[PDB]
């Protein structure tokens, strides 16, 4: 799916991504921007405001995990169907998720590498990150019926 | 639907882009046909090659009406009235498109902007790009 | 936006379809959980099993607000204010799943009302459906 | 990617197919129900009305080189993208189709199928036609760069 151009790029800036910030920022950021995802995320506590969000320990490590299943993707990006197929089972028959929104974080994602890595985030290297948010989307729905 | 936060929010990034509002559309755009290439099928009459000034030169003009909106954000169906005509009886641009451009405003945005792209003007600034999407698509039949 | 044209071929349809309604909400309703399963995520509370009488009912309350809708064709954004407040902030669901539903609706009334489901017909139905799709999809942000 | 039970509900239906009519049929309510899709076929004559465009030669012939092609889906429905892809490429490089009116063209050529069969076109044979033209539309939106 991907040629090697696209996961050197990918591979590369993934490489410089703070590991303890950016996924408790992309999730933060899902929740703030669209704020009927917080329903999902209820046992999390004070979700009242965009300081409160953002500042959650349960956001910041609930974001770490996912962060954690984006690099396990990237160490398996030949089979993403297979290395999200626990997680799409879990999220559509325990979560209930639209695989619509799956899509609306990867996103999210996309605009907080964007924002960590300024100019280095060409439209060459977001066309990239583009096909994996994509990729990730499409086998976290794929194990739906 | 525009609250008076998203407001000052809204006009805050746009003056800090300030004379800049034209390359910022120029950008938003080569990413979205970057990104979204489906997009590319509405500009067939376009050099669309890297570095383009047929790009750069629409990318004003989306500026210009995103400008306009930033003035009106209080009644974004009448000034954005013929843009609305334009992409509705003219053009006919699916909905979808809008938002890959709409998403690609952000990350230019975010990208340029790093200090100013806070949680709570990313919301901000998704409501306004959206509210105009849905203005510029509302005559869609 | 609904023409004059409209009005009266979903009016005229709507009357012929009549006191059926409610079972045809009902089949639009299995149909758009079986042809697109991704919808069925909205009602983990029900039993959506074949031939459950928890769709049966929702069909009709689905089929009582279309025609509602259908009485209201000048003012829809009033008349389904209740249900545009429960689908875009209280629920919130995704506009994709409404193009699923109206599709589905179509599919009904095609199998049930050949006559009726005329090209000039079939096209007003979208129109409306999409209208009542549009309001729905309202008080997101 | 399709099961048997499925290519049997598809395959079974499709031997009873009108391509007489019904490709016809499936491309004049296009245009009537869609009418930007109109644009794509000015060379096409007088499509001024539903009556216009549904009695339209042009429309018609259209029609049934459209379910035709939808013929060679079926026929190759293991290799949707290989048998599409001359056919993607004609769409973006020549007639700059938006591949979002081809969900359109499957949801109408569905219609068309219910109205043919009625209560024959059960919730199955639907789902399993609503595959086949997901995967239709797909396979000619492989090729747009
Ligand atoms: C878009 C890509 C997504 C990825 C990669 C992802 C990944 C994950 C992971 C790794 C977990 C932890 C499960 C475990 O560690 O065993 C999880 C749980 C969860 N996910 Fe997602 N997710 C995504 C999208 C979403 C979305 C959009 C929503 C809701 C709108 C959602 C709702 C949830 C919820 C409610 C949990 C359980 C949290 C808890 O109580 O611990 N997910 N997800
Ligand atoms: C932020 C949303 C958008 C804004 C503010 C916007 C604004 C504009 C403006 C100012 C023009 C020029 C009209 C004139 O010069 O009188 C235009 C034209 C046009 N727009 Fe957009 N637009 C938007 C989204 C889109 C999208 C998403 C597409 C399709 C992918 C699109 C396709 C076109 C095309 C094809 C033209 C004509 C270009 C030409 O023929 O030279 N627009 N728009
Ligand atoms: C023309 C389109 C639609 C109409 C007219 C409509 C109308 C309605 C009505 C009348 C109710 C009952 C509320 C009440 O009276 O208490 C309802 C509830 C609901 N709707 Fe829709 N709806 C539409 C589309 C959708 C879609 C596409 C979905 C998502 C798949 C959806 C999901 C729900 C859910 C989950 C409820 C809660 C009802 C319950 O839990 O019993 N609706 N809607
Ligand atoms: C999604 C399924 C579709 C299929 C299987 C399909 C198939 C075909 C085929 C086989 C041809 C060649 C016919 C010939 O010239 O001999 C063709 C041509 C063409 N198609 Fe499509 N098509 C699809 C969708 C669409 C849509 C949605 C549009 C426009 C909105 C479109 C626009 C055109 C145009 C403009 C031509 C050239 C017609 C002419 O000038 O003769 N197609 N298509």
């Amino acid at each position: 799916f991907l040629t090697a151009e696209e996961k050197g790029l990918v591979n590369g800036l993934w490489g410089k991504v703070n590991v303890d910030e950016v996924g408790g920022e992309a999730l933060g950021r899902l929740l703030v921007v669209y704020p009927w995802t917080q329903r999902f995320f209820e046992s999390f506590g004070d979700l009242s405001s965009a300081d409160a969000i953002m500042s959650n320990a349960k956001v910041k490590a609930h974001g770490k995990k996912v962060l954690n299943s984006f690099s396990d993707g990237l160490k398996n990006i030949d089979d993403l169907k297979g290395a999200f197929a626990k997680l799409s089972e879990l999220h559509c028959d325990k979560l209930h998720v639209d695989p619509e929104n799956f899509r609306l974080l990867g996103n999210v994602l996309v605009c907080v590498l964007a924002h960590h890595f300024g100019h280095d985030f060409n439209p060459q290297v977001q066309a990239a990150f583009q096909k994996v948010v994509a990729g990730v989307a499409n086998a976290l729905a794929h194990k739906y019926h | 639907v525009l609250s008076a936060a998203d407001k000052s929010n809204v006009k805050a990034c746009w003056g800090k882009i300030g004379s800049h509002a034209g390359e910022y559309g120029a950008e938003a755009l080569e990413r979205t046909f970057c990104s979204f290439p489906t997009t590319k099928t509405y500009f067939p009459h376009f050099d669309l090659s890297h570095g383009s000034a047929q790009v750069k030169a629409h990318g004003q003009k989306v500026a210009d009406a995103l400008t306009q909106a930033v003035a009106h954000m209080d009644d974004l169906p009448t000034a954005m009235s013929a843009l609305s005509d334009l992409h509705a009886y003219k053009l006919r641009v699916d909905p979808v498109n809008f938002k890959f451009l709409s998403h690609c405003l952000l990350v230019t945005l975010a990208c340029h902007h790093p200090a100013e792209f806070t949680p709570a003007v990313h919301a901000s600034l998704d409501k306004f790009f959206s509210a105009v999407s849905t203005v510029l698509t509302s005559k869609y039949r």
